[PDB]
């Protein structure tokens, strides 16, 4: 008894129908896949994540403006580490941020630099990387905007 | 029907497709539209994943196998691993989908309405078996269309917008590889050195500037040999160690194929670089590293001394020395002291583990992912219960990393057991005893007794 | 031998792989689901 | 008509299909 | 141990010596054949001709 | 310690070699037939 | 023995009213729980640390008491620690953390109250196993 | 005459007492090697830390073992997946510490494996004869490699591999269905199907002939001395076994191409033994069998619980238990 | 537009996939109605392009 | 998800990726039909 | 008479087409309309628990197997 074929000839069931791919009221279930549904109810795109974005491009400043120190002393896998380890979220950061084509073009510049700057560290060239460090720096600070 | 039955052939209906040995049009027909199958499962398969794609999941939880690739080759993939888009998917998909069906035509028509053999009415792509020179032509062919595709792939990472590089500074993102490797040593330091652990053979490449060179190679050379097949003619010293038949070439690939099949197997299973995590999920080791420093930063927030707290065997519970000194995790994961991830290298100093940077300089963003893939491990079941095998089902998920290893490990012995089968079976039948023994001119009655 | 062997044969095969198609859709949609 | 056969092969059969109806209609019988 | 490593040779008196008996084997292998360039059977795996 | 390593990689390269060169001396010639 | 009307009322708010549980609800709740939640949650115990479960005996330890919908729902919009002192929403799924976790972008109101109400009634089900691990 | 031609003659010559061919050179020394380290060390070999948590396991039987108990611990966790030969420990005794003969033994045990399928391969086109004995033996090298390099590749460590020892073969068994469910997998079914059957054809077959053995001898004399070494005529009459095999069970199902016979004779266990090696295989990459617990549920919720469930239960028994030492967090990655 | 113009798509491929394996295999057949397929092979590939300009454009 | 375009095709990519295995039993069938010649 | 002949004659599948479906429909109906239940004293997805007793109904004596099997049945 209590039947249950393919949610055609019986109901839906406090659990064991599956076919479905429905049967739920809710709303649209994004696809006939998906049980979540669309970007439209409570977060929004540009809440206050702006905010968060902006105290990380800050603080990613103030990451970068200690590499030179680390680069006059023959540390190399310092210089790596602190690019790779807070630097992480500010990619993301300033993707999300730039909506203009010129912060687009130039967020690009910074993201050559940043990664000159890595390639220089790995192969061990105090000038390239002192230059390149330089170069960031420019970028990053001509990135407020 | 002349060819396609057991007394005009000698083959029964099962072992049917060794009828085409000799009859070269129909095996090159039989051949075009298998590729054509080829061409329409990968075609179909992307379309398949991108109509149940999900934007909530990452694609490592939906199941997904093949747009892990195309988003390593950086198609509609943003910073960190997120999908942005799926319509370069959708593209290859469809493309794949008509020129498989030009192929799967192709195929039909040479097998069907071609001529049987082709050495009569063309004389430029019909071959014999025996000859060397014909087969080293189209080796060498097909050998110069290999090295322009390893080019291809360079020149796709290097000036046609990039690939995605996990180790990239400020995270996993699409760069272009401006300086790859071309030092000869480094690069063969990888073909050259030992399979075993802490070594890695071809698995453990790191950076994508080894990968690139590493194709820069690979194409210089196949392009090198493949001019060099097609105008030499096959050596003494190799002409009188081989079996010059169609059943042994067929055997000598099968070999080389199941080798390359167990090196694609393992090479899904440990590597990071060319399989980011962030796409297929953790990786075996890197689940067990995740755990342990999960755990390790949530007891230090208590306040525990961490690398002060001896474990219950007295060895150290977080932090631990490995065989060669270095400064690894405890517990049983450390066995996986070989392990470099990109979320665990900024706490790595030329001695180890930092303790400094543990202590202080740890970031929430390293946390959410040893959350992640601790709750996410390479551990399933057949019916794809997830977890451990003692756990209730209530998850879902089995990694790609498993089903690629798992189904390519399988496939890859398979084939070595057809190399086996056909290298004897050919050596067999060119030596002339692959029917019986003779009855009559039976070699044990002429050998010395024993 | 009016009816050629091998079209029972096909029926009898898509017979067979109906039953156990219908058997797997159940593993997932009722008792024993979960 | 009834040989030994036809007898075994329908006390074999008859039972056979009407397990598998009944546990095809089981298959959807769903908690 | 995991040293990488060009196979496996750290020390060049480990490949000079690993050396001599490949190259004893090459020796004995072309006493039996030298002064080899034609001959070319043209049949399936026959090499009958010395 | 050395001294074993260089021992042991002789004997390798020794049995492994003749392995190679064994198999090259026209073995498909060697048979019953011919 | 049914999922009757008895054993879907739950707490609805700390006084202590008790709503009713549709068996929709029930039914989005259980995939929701199990496609967001269950990687982590998954029979009502905390994988990652332990020591803060998810059994309604911890919840009603919790500093403020999370043993109802109201609080489950709060906690979801923004957590807090296991005495309430600080937000872990950096750390920890919420729609505060909406940007650092995508999963919950698209979240609504009625599924947080149906991913709630299941957190509340399996306990009243199973009755000894929700958060009570391997032994059970 | 060379000597290279000499010496090629001499090795792949079919006149002495066991062949030697160019297979050989690889067989021979390694498997010797493999035996006579294996021999030395299930009697002296000193205590050994497999789970490197710095507690030796003693699998000698000069200490305190017998044949059962004894076994050649596998090596120790810390080293993992690296290669531990004898040169790169600082002295004898810590190699022994750290169960590097394990490593060895193996190592060479595997090569040696390999090159006796060579070897018989290269015989059989010696003695001009169809070449797949080595295919039909591949199915237990497949599983030795199976459950001695391919898992502890897949888990990372070869201290995950079966040690040669009877004991330890049986905690490795008990070990694998914990952390693993080997039963509920298809591929163990098909294997134990496999060797069943094995077994099944095996006693019939050789029942079946004996059976219709042709009347050559007294009754005080072995049945077995009425065939002759290089006989030109069948001893048993297959008409009458074919008879009674089809009056058995049916008349359509039976063999009468003895050829068919024997090749399914073949093809059944080895068939079964490469389906089960790779259940090992896929199953060292975490791919476990069907997990078919709390599947049942009533109308309310509750859970009813199935044979399966037991299953789990032993399983979790088994699993708290297993390296009691070696744990510090809850999840066994 | 192009939903439709694809359905069509779908539907003249599946009217010459059931018929181009049917044909070569009936000996002599091909030839003698050799036109009309290449009539609607130029059918199926204008189909395509059109398809691809419907989608393009639309972008 | 589909662009909008074909989520009305979806079903047909639904059954698209299983065709493969198909073909493979055509041969068997083709086989049949021929009695196994 | 071979099987072959039997299975391809036009008069089988004349007395193999109002016998096969009828007793499938049969089987189905004797679940459908829940006598498999009664007739072998499974308990339907409803009737593991009562409200009485939350727990396994086993039996616990021999010769009063039936009184002891009606009373947890009773529900
Ligand atoms: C017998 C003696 C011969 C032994 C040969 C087999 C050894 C295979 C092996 O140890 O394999 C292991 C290695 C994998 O190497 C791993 O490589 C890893 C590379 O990862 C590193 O690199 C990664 C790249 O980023 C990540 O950074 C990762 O964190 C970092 O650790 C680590 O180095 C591991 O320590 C190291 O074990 O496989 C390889 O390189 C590829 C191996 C080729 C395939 C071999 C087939 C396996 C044999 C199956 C036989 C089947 C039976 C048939 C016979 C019948
Ligand atoms: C005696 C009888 C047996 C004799 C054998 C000969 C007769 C064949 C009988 C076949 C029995 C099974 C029939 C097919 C049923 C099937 O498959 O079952 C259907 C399932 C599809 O079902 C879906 O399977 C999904 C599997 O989860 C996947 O999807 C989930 C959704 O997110 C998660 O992402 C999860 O991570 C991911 O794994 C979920 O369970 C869905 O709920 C469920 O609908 O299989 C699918 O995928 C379908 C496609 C499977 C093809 C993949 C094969 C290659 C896999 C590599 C294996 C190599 C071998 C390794 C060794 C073994
Ligand atoms: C990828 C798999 C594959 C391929 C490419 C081939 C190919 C071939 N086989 Mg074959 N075979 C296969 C698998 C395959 N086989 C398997 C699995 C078996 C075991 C059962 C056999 C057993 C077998 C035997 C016993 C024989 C062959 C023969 C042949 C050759 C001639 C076939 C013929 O005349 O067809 C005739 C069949 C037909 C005309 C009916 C098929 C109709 C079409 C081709 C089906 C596909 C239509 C397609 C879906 C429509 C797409 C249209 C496109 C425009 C989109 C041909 C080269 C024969 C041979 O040796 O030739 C000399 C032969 O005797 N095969
Ligand atoms: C590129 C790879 C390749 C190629 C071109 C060939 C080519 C050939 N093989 Mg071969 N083989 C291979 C790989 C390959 N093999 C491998 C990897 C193995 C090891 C298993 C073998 C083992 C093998 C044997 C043992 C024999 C051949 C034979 C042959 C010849 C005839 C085969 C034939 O008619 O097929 C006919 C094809 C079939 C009958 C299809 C059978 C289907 C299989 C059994 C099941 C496949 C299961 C699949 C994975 C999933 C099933 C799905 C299902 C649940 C719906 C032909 C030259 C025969 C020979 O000696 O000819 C001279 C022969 O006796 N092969
Ligand atoms: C590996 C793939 C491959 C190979 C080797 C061949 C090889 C060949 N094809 Mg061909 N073909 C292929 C794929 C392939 N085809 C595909 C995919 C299709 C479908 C688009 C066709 C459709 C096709 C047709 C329609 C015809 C050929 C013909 C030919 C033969 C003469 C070709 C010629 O003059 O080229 C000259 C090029 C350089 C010298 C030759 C044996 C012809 C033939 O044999 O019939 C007379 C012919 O009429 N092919
Ligand atoms: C698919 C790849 C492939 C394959 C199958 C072959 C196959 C072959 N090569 Mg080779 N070769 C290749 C790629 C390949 N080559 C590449 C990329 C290069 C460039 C480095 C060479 C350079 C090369 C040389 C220098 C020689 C061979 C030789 C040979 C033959 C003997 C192989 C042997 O005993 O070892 C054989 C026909 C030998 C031969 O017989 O020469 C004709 C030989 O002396 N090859
Ligand atoms: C059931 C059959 C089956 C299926 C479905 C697969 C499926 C797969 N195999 Mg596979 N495999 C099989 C059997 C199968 N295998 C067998 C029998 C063997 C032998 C044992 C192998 C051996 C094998 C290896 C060795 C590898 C795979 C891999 C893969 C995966 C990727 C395939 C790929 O991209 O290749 C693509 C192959 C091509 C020839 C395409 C060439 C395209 C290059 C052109 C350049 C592209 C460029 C960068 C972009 C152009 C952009 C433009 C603007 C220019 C895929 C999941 C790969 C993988 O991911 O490993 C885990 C891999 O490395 N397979
Ligand atoms: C009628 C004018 C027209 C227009 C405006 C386009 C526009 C486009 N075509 Mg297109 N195309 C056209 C005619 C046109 N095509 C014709 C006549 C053909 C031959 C039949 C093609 C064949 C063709 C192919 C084969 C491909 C394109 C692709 C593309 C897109 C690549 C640019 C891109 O990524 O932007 C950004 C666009 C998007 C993010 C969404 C699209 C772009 C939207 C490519 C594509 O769609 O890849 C995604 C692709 O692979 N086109
Ligand atoms: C010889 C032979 C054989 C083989 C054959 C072959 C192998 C074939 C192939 C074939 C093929 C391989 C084919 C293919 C086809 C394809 C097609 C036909 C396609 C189509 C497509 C379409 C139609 C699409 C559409 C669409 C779009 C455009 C968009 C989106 C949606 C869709 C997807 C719908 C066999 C074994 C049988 C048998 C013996 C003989
Ligand atoms: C891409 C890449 C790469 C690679 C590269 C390269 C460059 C490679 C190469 C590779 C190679 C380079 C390989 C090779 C191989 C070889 C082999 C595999 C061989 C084999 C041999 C044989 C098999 C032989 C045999 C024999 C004998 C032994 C005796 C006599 C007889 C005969 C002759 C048969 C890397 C990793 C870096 C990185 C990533 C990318
Ligand atoms: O070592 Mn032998 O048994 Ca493979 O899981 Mn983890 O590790 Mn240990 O525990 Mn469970
Ligand atoms: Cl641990
Ligand atoms: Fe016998």
């Amino acid at each position: 008894s209590v039947f249950g074929l393919i949610g055609d000839g019986t109901s839906y069931s406090e659990g064991a129908a599956y076919g479905t791919d429905q049967a739920d009221k809710l709303y649209s279930p994004y696809s006939v896949y998906s049980p979540e549904g669309e970007k439209s109810l409570y977060k929004p795109d540009s809440a206050e994540y702006l905010a968060r974005k902006k105290a990380v491009l800050a603080e990613t400043k103030n990451r970068l403006q200690k590499i030179p120190g680390y680069v006059d002393k023959k540390e190399w896998f310092n210089v790596k580490d602190e690019l790779t380890r807070y630097m992480y979220e500010t990619r993301g950061a300033v993707r999300s941020l730039s909506s203009s084509v010129t912060q687009k073009e130039k967020a690009e510049v910074f993201f050559r630099a940043l990664e000159d700057t890595y390639g220089a560290a790995t192969l061990k060239k105090g000038d390239a990387v002192k230059a390149s460090n330089d170069k960031a720096i420019a970028a990053l600070d001509a990135f407020t905007a | 029907i002349a060819g396609r039955d057991i007394e005009s052939t000698g083959f029964a209906w099962w072992s049917g497709n060794a009828r085409l040995i000799n009859v070269s049009g129909k095996l090159l027909g039989a051949h075009v539209a298998h590729a054509g199958l080829m061409v329409f499962w990968a075609g179909a398969m992307v379309l398949f994943e991108v109509s149940h794609f999900v934007p909530e999941k990452p694609t490592y939880e939906q199941g997904f196998i093949l747009i892990q690739h195309l988003a390593t080759l950086g198609y509609g993939i943003g910073p960190g691993g997120e999908i942005t888009s799926t319509v370069p998917y959708f593209a290859v998909g469809v493309i794949h989908l008509i020129s498989s069906a030009i192929l799967g035509f192709g195929g039909i028509y040479h097998s069907l309405l071609g001529p049987d053999t082709l050495e009569e009415s063309f004389p430029f792509f019909g071959y014999d078996w025996r000859d060397k020179n014909k087969m080293t032509t189209i080796l060498g062919i097909h050998l110069c269309l290999l090295g322009l595709g390893s080019f291809l792939l360079v020149i796709k990472a290097m000036y046609l917008g990039g690939v995605y590089d996990t180790w990239a500074p400020g995270g996993g993102d699409v760069r272009y590889i401006t300086t790859p490797t071309l030092n000869p040593i480094v690069i063969f330091g990888y073909v050259f050195r030992s399979p075993f652990g802490g070594d890695g053979w071809v698995v453990s490449v790191n950076n994508m500037e080894d990968v690139i060179g590493g194709h820069i190679w690979v194409g210089i050379l196949c392009i090198v040999g493949g001019i060099w097949h097609i105008f030499t003619k096959p050596f003494a010293w190799a002409r009188r160690a081989f079996v010059w038949s169609g059943e042994a070439y067929l055997s000598y690939s099968l070999a080389a194929i199941s080798l390359m099949g167990f090196t694609a197997a393992l090479y899904s299973w440990y590597n990071n670089t060319a399989y980011p995590s962030e796409l297929y999920g953790p990786t075996g080791p890197e689940a067990s590293q995740a755990q342990a420093f999960t755990f390790l930063v949530r007891d230090q927030r208590l306040g525990a001394n961490v690398s002060s707290a001896q474990g219950p065997t007295g060895l150290g519970k977080y932090l631990m020395r490995s065989p060669s000194g270095e400064i690894i995790f405890g517990g049983e994961t450390m066995r996986f002291w070989d392990l470099r991830a990109p979320w665990v290298e900024p706490l790595r100093g030329p001695n180890g583990l930092d303790i400094n940077k543990i202590k202080n300089d740890i970031q929430p963003w390293q946390e959410r992912r040893a959350a992640e893939y601790m709750t996410h491990a390479p551990l399933g079941s057949l019916n794809s219960v997830g977890g451990v095998a003692t756990e209730i089902n209530s998850v879902n998920y089995v990694s790609p990393r498993s089903w690629l290893c798992c189904s390519h490990f399988f496939l890859a012995f398979f084939f070595l057991v057809g190399h086996w089968w056909h290298a004897g079976r050919a050596r067999a039948a060119a030596a002339g005893f692959e029917k019986g023994i003779d009855r009559d001119f039976e070699p044990v009655l002429s050998m010395t007794p024993l | 031998g009016r009816v050629p062997l091998w079209l029972v044969g096909l029926v009898g095969g898509f017979a067979v792989i109906t039953i156990v198609s219908l058997f797997i859709y159940g593993s997932y949609s009722g008792l024993g689901s979960s | 008509i009834f040989t030994f056969r036809w007898l075994a092969v329908h006390g074999l059969a008859i039972p056979t299909v009407f397990f598998l109806g009944g546990i095809t209609a089981m298959q959807f019988i769903q908690r | 141990a995991r040293f990488a490593n060009g196979k496996p040779q750290s020390i060049e008196a480990k490949y000079i010596m690993r050396s001599p008996a490949e190259w004893d084997r090459f020796m004995r292998f072309m006493d039996r054949y030298a002064e080899a360039n034609g001959l070319g059977f043209s049949s399936x795996x026959x090499x009958x001709x010395x | 310690m050395l001294t074993l390593k260089i021992l042991v990689y002789t004997t390798v390269i020794f049995f492994v070699s003749l392995f190679i060169f064994g198999f090259l001396s026209s073995d498909p010639s060697r048979n019953p037939n011919r | 023995i049914d999922l009757d009307e008895a054993t879907r009322t739950v707490v609805v708010d700390n006084a202590g009213n008790t709503t009713v549980l549709t068996p929709e609800q029930v039914k989005r709740g259980k995939r929701l729980f199990n496609a967001t939640c269950g990687a982590c949650h998954v029979g009502g115990i905390t994988k990652t640390n332990p020591n803060v479960g998810l059994d309604p005996e911890a919840l009603s330890l919790a500093t403020p008491r999370r043993d109802n919908i109201n609080a489950l729902v709060d906690y979801i919009k923004n957590p807090t620690t296991y005495d309430g002192l600080e937000s872990i929403a950096e750390v920890h799924p919420s729609i505060k953390s909406a940007d650092i976790y995508p999963r919950m972008r698209s979240l609504t109101d009625e599924d947080l109250y149906s991913i709630a109400g299941h957190i509340m009634l399996s306990p009243k089900i199973a009755s000894e196993k929700w958060g009570g691990g391997k032994i059970y | 005459v060379s000597l290279w031609e000499r010496f090629c003659a001499w090795i792949t010559s079919t006149e002495n007492r066991l062949y030697i061919g160019w297979f050989g050179c690889l067989m021979f020394p390694t498997l010797l090697t493999a035996t006579s380290c294996f021999i030395i060390a299930f009697i002296a070999a000193p205590p050994v830390d497999i789970d490197g948590i710095r507690e030796p396991v003693s699998g000698s039987l000069l200490y305190g073992n017998n044949i059962i108990s004894g076994a050649v611990v596998p090596s120790s966790n810390a080293i993992g997946m690296h290669f531990y030969p004898i040169w790169e420990a600082a002295s004898v005794d810590e190699w022994l510490y750290n169960g590097g003969p394990y490593q060895l033994i193996v190592l060479h045990f595997l090569l040696g494996v390999s090159a006796y399928m060579g070897r018989e391969w290269e015989l059989s086109y010696r003695l001009g004869m169809r070449p797949w004995i080595f295919v039909a033996f591949s199915a237990p090298v497949a599983a030795a490699s199976a459950v001695f390099l391919v898992y502890p590749i897949g888990q990372g460590s070869f201290s995950d591999g079966m040690p040669l020892g009877i004991s330890g073969t049986f905690n490795f068994m008990l070990v694998f269905q914990a952390e693993h469910n080997i039963l509920m997998h298809p591929f163990h079914m098909a294997g134990v199907a496999g060797v069943f059957g094995g077994s099944l054809f095996s006693a019939m077959h050789g029942s079946l002939v004996t059976s219709s053995l042709i009347r050559e001898t007294t009754e005080n004399e072995s049945t077995n001395y009425g065939y002759k070494f290089g006989q030109e005529e069948e001893t048993y009459n297959i008409v009458a076994a074919h008879g009674y095999f089809g009056r058995l069970i049916f008349q359509y199902a039976s063999f009468n191409n003895s050829r068919a016979l024997h090749f399914f004779l073949a093809l059944w266990p080895v068939v079964g033994i490469w389906i089960t090696a790779m259940g090992i295989s896929t199953m060292a990459f975490n791919l476990n069998g069907f997990n078919f617990n709390q599947s049942v549920v009533d109308s309310q919720g509750r859970v009813i619980n199935t044979w399966a469930d037991i299953l789990n239960r032993a399983n979790l028994g088994i699993e708290v238990m297993h390296e009691r030492n070696a744990h510090n967090f809850p999840l066994d990655l | 537009m192009i939903t439709a113009l694809t359905a069509l798509f779908v539907l003249v491929s599946l009217a010459l996939v059931v018929t181009v394996p049917v044909a070569l295999a009936t000996p002599g057949e091909w030839e003698t109605s050799k036109d009309q397929f290449n009539k609607i092979f130029q059918l199926w590939v204008g189909l395509v392009v059109a398809i691809a300009t419907a989608d393009g454009i639309s972008t | 998800k589909l662009p909008e375009a074909y989520a009305f095709l979806n079903p047909i990519v639904d059954v698209m990726p299983v065709i493969p295995v198909l073909f493979f039993l055509l041969a068997f069938v083709w086989q049949a039909a021929v009695s196994f010649r | 008479r071979p099987f072959s002949d039997i299975i391809t004659s036009v008069r089988y599948w004349i007395i193999h087409s109002i016998t096969i479906p009828s007793l499938f429909v049969s089987g189905w109906l004797f679940i459908s309309t829940g006598l498999a239940y009664d007739v072998f004293g499974t308990p339907r997805p409803n009737e593991y628990f009562t409200q009485d007793r939350q727990q396994v109904p086993l039996v616990n004596d021999r010769f009063s197997a039936k009184q002891e099997l009606e009373d947890l049945t009773k529900g």
